[PDB]
């Protein structure tokens, strides 16, 4: 009857209304690859615009929600600035009560409790959005934490998201089974962007332009994207590698 | 006595000594009914191992 | 003039070793008029012993309320309250009302059943917790009694030389006291038994 | 929560009040039948099963005011949350009004009670007819009223709910006239005792009689008073 | 939106009845059986539970016993989970009392009390009624001992002998042929046994599965001592008694 | 508007609360968890999964402390654990922590998470949390113990039970393995070995997850020259000390 | 009381007294008034006992759950920011003055709060009756940066300015020396000035010397056996 059209249980004891949430995130068609370097984290994600009639420098998936803390967003846009929204007032809500910034550890539990509350009334939609965080914190040094819809997230050595991201695990997984370590041994913040730009080439057999990504670096102590100038310096470094 | 008293991994042994016995006196019908008993009373694979090896 | 000093009278409470004593006396009069013999300030839970001095009609309402708690816990729990959680109880409950403070000085006094120790807390308003294993000395003549407690007391009693120690600080302060010299009760508190010991007292 | 567990019908009637007379239909019979010196209500108990103690359960007559009693049919559930409200009720009048309450005022009371539920949504009414009697003070004058869960009261010089209220009802209009009642107080309870003997039967067990006489003078008759009057109407008949 | 997913869950049928309290029974059905007994000097109160393992502790647990005052405790038959939170109400319900008159509840008013609440659920708020029934055991100085059942609607029947649960009927036809007025609680504790030994809710009967408890004015001074009984002190009874 | 009060939990025709049903179905899709209870401590355990090689599982917890001395874990939904931890330990702190001034009771616990499954099937809007809890403990008036937390809202104490996908066969081998005396040691040794037959990946020290409630920790304790007080007797184990107690099976 | 605090390279040292007042009444010769908010986090009460210990109480519980989210040592800094709040509210109407001293990855430090709500940075903290007193003692001897084995003589030292100086400190001098890389070392009695001089005689009595009305049995210690 209504076990899936809301959030009550189904005989299966599987929440059809919940998996429905993570048959949207991947039909905006936007792949992320997110690496930990040895002082920073490097993610890179997709910006395929394909009007001359959409400005391409306010598209966007990269959201600052703390100076610190960048959040890279796979799936709609409406629920995208819903979840930004709400993580931006909580990490300011943090330093207000507590007296330091909220770390990406309980930022991403925090987007994790609010999404299971919205899968537990059953009046509220879940944000159907896939977050990655990542940050350089000082007690966990460079993170990825990456939370979902239903409300699961986990740490990471590096991640990927998007319908094309089994292709990225491949490349991660040789990286780091060859390193034996969970991070990327360079020490040149620029270099990890370098890399990550490779693997995404590899993976997903596509030749980037700089309107084609949209690169986010947390270093310690700081988040700032590149700008697509910036982007194209990167890829010209690609031929001077 | 001890049929009673019969759910002990030590009363399993019984029944397996009984069967070594029964071989040494040349019947194997009985030998096989006492492997049987043993069988019964190690209805359970979480009987201790090394009797479970005999 | 204070809510406290209205309804006066006095406690005293002091450990022995296996043992432990409480003792108060029965005035309660409002002003200077003595009303009662007949209502006794000390009340119990389980072996857990309250004195409670000062404003009359908190002493009454705390009295339910403790009890109300202490139900809540014995039931809940199925083993009685603890002297030290007893303490803690009492604390909390007072300072909820901060704000039109409550006008008391509960003494908790029992015997931790689970080690044989005696127990001896004191209190004063909102909240204050009290350590002391020697006495406790609460009311309106606490200065009485704080002088003749120090001076009497020896570290470690018998149940038998407590009777009398306790007595003596409650049977000199009470008649020095205006609002006391009106009976008396002296619970000699042993966790193998209670023995409740009315006292004669000179009238005052 | 306001949703509509009372909603208009296309028949020009809500379901669930139709669902309540039939709720009280299933319940027990309660006859009143009102003298010229007194009020009677008679019910039937369920006093039938072994292993009961009686003195412990329920009565299907319980008393409101000091001149005014209230019995019931339909859930038993149901009926006490009325009875509790009605004499908070009672006890209101005597505040700020003085006097105890009119049988009257306690017979509109309970109707307004049935009536707020039926209207508003979110809410069903209840499963519950009343018969309300008694004396207003100053007054020799027998009150019978019959309220029911439409939210609608009505007077009446006998009146019988329950089941099997057709029957007595029946019974009733050759039993009883309505330029003359029962002349005495005796002959009232002993034509409530008859009205009962038809369906309820089975001694006087199942059969209770409350008689209220004039300005707050309650007395109930116990099973042996009733056992003698059951046995002339059986001798006589 | 709201009025969609719901169905009008607590209404009347053609025949007046509410849904939700029918199918409650059938849910109380599923639990154990409960017998009371009321004695002249007491009152048993005698349950088998609808759980038992070898890996089950039942040596510490009290799922059907639950005192709610010093005076009155309760058997459970029914949802625990449910009971819960009527076992939790009943208890601050006594204490008001005890607060505001300085007396103890008699059995009658706390009864009461959890039959307006189940009532009420099916009233107004679309709310499930607690499906649960409690065979109250209970002194008061005025009725002395009262024993009371409750049932799912919201009402109460006082009796002398009653069980709710499993088996009613059964253990209800056998108290009918065995009670008397002149039984004392040592009979009553020996026909509680005899009843659930007919009325087993497996092909085994025992101790372990039994949970028992007496209230009994053979305390000194006229007072009443409820006591709970241990499994290993049921174990003692249940060779006194000859059922094993 | 909001007009969700009518219950999602309701009676069936043939009995049961269907909701609630529903819910323990999704028990036994999660993972597999078990506890034994000592006669000298309490070991609970569970296995760590992921769903990517990239995913780090020390990241992920899976037991999780409530009070020092009481942990707690899961088998059911990871999301209706993690808000449900909280929650628990916020309960545990307002209830006894303010009121007591200290940790409460295992079983006055227990108790408590259980009246907030209770209202998570009371009233519209809120569907049960998906999830059985395994809560040992230590207090000090009732010693170990060890409880299961149903999601119909009730509680069970058990001497040894299991609970996840592979329960009904865990149980059975705890059955033979357990005994009126036990040591902690040996009941580490029994747990791993059960949750062999209940892990189809590896089971390294790395990715079974341990916990004793055993015995106080005094270098935990955070403070000394306080002879009073006693360290956590909970000890979420490293993974190399896991490895140590598989090379001791 | 009166609280120091020393904040130094090693660490950070906090000591307070033992000695209760209630008024010029003394109503206890021995009562610890350093709390805990975290293991790590101590402080130390002064002002009015019952505002102090029922406030370190209450955000003990929320610093304790803030730590369970983090899975890591709670900071300082947190602590403080919970009470300024906390006594904004009401407006200075809680009487709270505590010396917030802890330890934890970030290092060492010393704050200091008044009733109001107001905060203070230092490497020298003082607060409580005898500020006035410990201070005096503080600023001749004092160097930047020392280590424990100066700082706890110098510590303590201040705290006696008070008992001789000051009335409302008194009694044995309790101390707690949190370190980096150690649990905290409550060295409690660390210094008793003076003990109660043993007087010359035991007023110890026979039995009689007490005058009884009666004596009758009350027990609760069993609730009533059949």
């Amino acid at each position: 009857g209504y076990d899936r059209h809301i959030t009550i249980f189904s005989p299966e004891g599987r929440l059809y209304q919940v998996e429905y949430a993570f048959k949207a995130t991947n039909q905006t068609n936007i792949n992320s690859l997110a690496v930990r370097g040895k002082d920073c984290t490097v993610v890179i994600s997709q910006k395929k615009v394909p009007d001359k009639l959409l400005d391409p420098t306010t598209v966007s998936y990269i959201f600052c929600i703390s100076r610190t803390i960048g959040m890279v967003v796979n799936g709609p846009i409406p629920d995208a600035r819903n979840a930004a929204l709400r993580a931006k007032a909580e990490a300011a809500e943090f330093r207000y009560k507590y007296g330091y910034d909220m770390p990406c550890d309980v930022l991403a539990k925090r987007m994790a409790n609010l999404s299971q509350i919205y899968t537990q009334r059953a009046y509220m939609r879940p944000l159907g959005v896939i977050l990655t965080f990542v940050s350089v914190d000082e007690e966990l040094g460079p993170s990825i934490y990456k939370t979902d819809p239903a409300g699961y997230y986990v740490g990471y050595k590096a991640t990927a998201t998007g319908p094309k991201q089994q292709e990225i695990t491949t490349n991660l997984e040789n990286h780091f089974k060859k390193s034996k370590i969970d991070h990327i041994n360079e020490e040149s913040w620029e270099k990890v962007v370098e890399f990550a730009i490779t693997h995404m080439i590899d993976a997903l057999g596509t030749e980037f332009s700089k309107n084609d990504l949209e690169v986010g670096v947390a270093t310690k102590d700081k988040f700032f994207t590149l700008s697509a100038e910036n982007i194209e310096e990167r890829l010209v470094a690609i031929a001077e590698q | 006595e001890f049929k009673k008293l019969d759910d002990k991994p030590s009363l399993v042994d019984v029944h397996l000594l009984e069967s070594k016995v029964y071989h040494k006196l040349r019947n194997l019908a009985k030998s096989k009914a006492s492997l049987t008993a043993a069988r019964t009373a190690a209805n359970s694979i979480y009987c201790p191992t090394q009797t479970v090896a005999e | 003039s204070d809510p406290s000093s209205i309804n006066g009278g006095i406690v005293v409470a002091m450990t022995g070793k296996d043992c432990v004593a409480i003792a108060c006396d029965l005035r309660l009069g409002s002003q200077s008029l003595g009303v009662s013999n007949k209502f006794e300030k000390i009340f119990h839970y389980g072996h857990v012993f309250l004195g409670i001095t000062g404003l009359a009609t908190d002493v009454t309402t705390l009295n339910e309320m403790f009890r109300y708690k202490t139900n809540l816990y014995k039931l809940k729990e199925e083993r009685a309250i603890e002297p030290e959680t007893f303490t803690q109880l009492v604390s909390s409950s007072l300072y909820e009302r901060r704000f039109g403070p409550y006008f008391v000085g509960p003494v908790v006094a029992g015997i931790n059943s689970k080690s044989g120790k005696p127990f001896i807390a004191g209190f004063d308003l909102i909240g204050c917790i009290d350590e002391a294993k020697d006495f406790i000395v609460s009311g309106t003549a606490s200065d009485q009694l704080f002088g003749m407690c120090e001076s009497l007391y020896e570290p470690n009693l018998e149940p038998e030389d407590l009777f009398e120690t306790i007595s003596q600080a409650l049977l000199n302060a009470a008649d020095r006291d205006a609002l006391s010299g009106w009976g008396a009760v002296v619970y000699i508190i042993k966790k193998d038994e209670v023995v409740k010991r009315y006292l004669k007292m000179r009238q005052d | 929560y306001d949703r509509a567990l009372s909603i208009f019908s296309p028949d020009g009637h809500i379901f669930q009040v139709e669902y309540a007379l039939e709720a009280v239909k299933r319940g027990t019979c309660a006859v009143g039948v009102k003298g010229k010196n007194c009020v009677v209500l008679g019910c039937e108990r369920r006093s039938t099963l072994k292993l009961q103690d009686t003195r412990i359960t329920p009565s299907k007559v319980s008393k409101i005011d000091s001149h005014v009693v209230l019995s019931f049919s339909g859930l038993n559930a149901d009926s006490r949350i009325l009875i509790e409200k009605a004499r908070v009720e009672a006890q209101s009048h005597r505040l700020t009004l003085e006097d105890p309450v009119t049988v009257e005022y306690l017979t509109r009371y309970v109707a307004g009670v049935q009536q707020r539920y039926t209207q508003s949504g979110g809410v069903r009414p209840f499963g519950v007819s009343t018969l309300i009697a008694g004396f207003d003070p100053r007054d020799d004058e027998p009150k019978l009223y019959q309220t029911e869960p439409s939210g609608i009261y009505s007077s009446w010089s006998a009146q019988t709910i329950g089941r099997n209220s057709k029957t007595v009802r029946e019974f009733l209009e050759k039993n009883y006239d309505r330029k003359e009642p029962p002349a005495t107080v005796e002959e009232c309870v002993k034509l409530t005792v008859r009205s009962l003997l038809e369906v309820v039967q089975t001694g006087a067990k199942n059969i209770e009689i409350t008689v209220v006489k004039p300005d707050s003078d309650i007395v109930a008759l116990s099973s042996e008073e009733i056992n003698q009057y059951v046995t002339q109407i059986e001798q006589e008949k | 939106g709201s009025r969609r997913y719901d169905s009008r869950t607590t209404i009347f049928s053609p025949e007046g009845r509410l849904y939700q309290v029918e199918y409650a029974l059938e849910s109380i059905s599923h639990a154990g059986t409960a017998i009371g007994i009321m004695a002249s000097d007491g009152i048993v109160l005698a349950a088998e539970r609808k759980v038992t393992s070898t890996l089950l502790e039942q040596d510490t647990s009290t799922e059907k016993l639950y005192k709610l005052n010093d005076k009155i405790a309760v058997a459970v038959a029914g949802l625990t989970a449910d009971a819960e939170i009527l076992i939790n109400t009943a208890r601050i319900h006594a204490q008001n009392y005890l607060k505001t008159y300085n007396e103890d509840i008699p059995v009658e008013i706390l009864v009461r009390r959890l039959s307006d609440i189940k009532q009420g659920y099916t009233q107004h708020g679309g709310l499930r009624p607690f499906g649960v029934s409690f065979i109250y055991a209970g002194y008061d100085d005025r009725y002395g001992y009262q024993l009371y059942t409750s049932n799912p609607s919201g009402n109460y029947t006082g009796w002398k002998a009653i069980s709710v649960g499993a088996n009613t009927s059964a253990a209800q036809t056998l108290l009918q042929m065995d009670y008397k007025d002149d039984m004392k609680v040592d009979d009553a504790i020996e026909l509680a046994l005899k009843t659930l030994s007919k009325t087993t809710d497996s092909s085994a009967l025992t101790y372990d599965r039994l949970e028992f408890a007496t209230i009994r004015k053979g305390a000194n001074d006229g007072e009443v001592y409820q006591k709970i009984f241990k499994p290993q002190e049921i174990k003692d009874i249940l060779v006194k008694t000859g059922i094993t | 508007t909001d007009r969700y009060s009518f219950s999602l939990t309701t009676f069936s025709p043939s009995g049961k609360l269907g909701q609630i049903d529903y819910a323990l179905t999704a028990v036994k899709q999660g993972v597999t968890s078990l506890g034994i209870k000592a006669t000298n401590g309490v070991v609970i355990a569970t296995e760590k999964k992921s769903s990517s090689p990239l995913a780090m599982s020390e990241t992920l917890s899976k037991v999780s402390l409530l009070t020092p001395d009481i942990g707690a874990v899961y088998s059911g939904m990871g999301p209706d654990y993690r808000v449900l931890v909280d929650k628990s330990r916020k309960v545990a702190h307002t209830s006894y922590k303010r009121i007591y001034g200290e940790y409460p009771p295992t079983k006055l616990l227990v108790s408590e998470v259980a009246k907030i499954m209770q209202e998570a099937t009371q009233s519209g809007g809120v569907r049960p949390f998906g999830v059985s809890l395994l809560i040992a403990g230590h207090d000090e008036f009732n010693g170990f113990s060890l409880y299961q937390v149903d999601p119909s809202g009730s509680y069970f104490p058990w001497k040894a039970t299991a609970i996840g996908k592979g329960s009904v066969a865990a149980k059975t081998f705890l059955e033979k393995r357990w005994n009126d005396e036990l040591e902690l040691e040996d009941a580490i040794h029994i747990a791993l070995l059960t949750l062999k037959e209940s892990v189809e990946g590896e089971f390294n020290g790395d990715t079974i997850e341990l916990a004793i409630i055993g015995d106080e920790n005094p270098d935990l304790l955070g403070y000394t020259g306080i002879p009073t007080d006693k360290g956590p007797r909970f000890r979420k184990l490293t993974s190399q000390e896991i490895n140590d107690r598989l090379e001791a099976l | 009381t009166t609280i120091v605090g020393v904040k130094f390279n090693n660490g950070v040292v906090i000591a307070a007294d033992t000695r209760s007042t209630q008024g010029p009444i003394v109503a206890d010769k021995n009562c610890a008034k350093l709390h805990r908010i975290s293991p790590k986090i101590w402080c130390a009460g002064a002002g009015t006992a019952a505002d102090t210990e029922a406030v370190t109480q209450l955000i003990g519980s929320n610093i304790e759950l803030h730590s369970l989210y983090t899975s890591r040592e709670p900071r300082v800094v947190s602590a403080l920011q919970m009470l300024k709040q906390h006594l904004f509210k009401y407006q200075g109407h809680i009487g709270a003055y505590l010396i917030v001293a802890g330890v934890d990855p970030t290092g060492s430090h010393l704050f200091s709060i008044h009733a109001h709500g107001s905060t203070d940075v230092g490497y020298y903290l003082s607060l409580g009756s005898g500020s006035l007193a410990a201070m005096a003692v503080l600023e001749s001897h004092w160097k930047q940066d020392l280590t424990k084995e100066e700082a706890i003589k110098l510590a303590s030292d201040a705290i006696q300015a008070g008992i001789w100086n000051d009335l409302g400190s008194g009694s044995n001098v309790d101390v707690c020396v949190m370190e980096i890389g150690k649990d905290a070392e409550y060295l409690r009695n660390y210094l008793t000035p003076n003990v109660r001089e043993e007087k010359q005689k035991s007023y110890k009595f026979p039995r009689g010397t007490t005058a009884v009305l009666k004596e009758s049995i009350v027990n609760i210690c069993d609730i009533q056996e059949e």
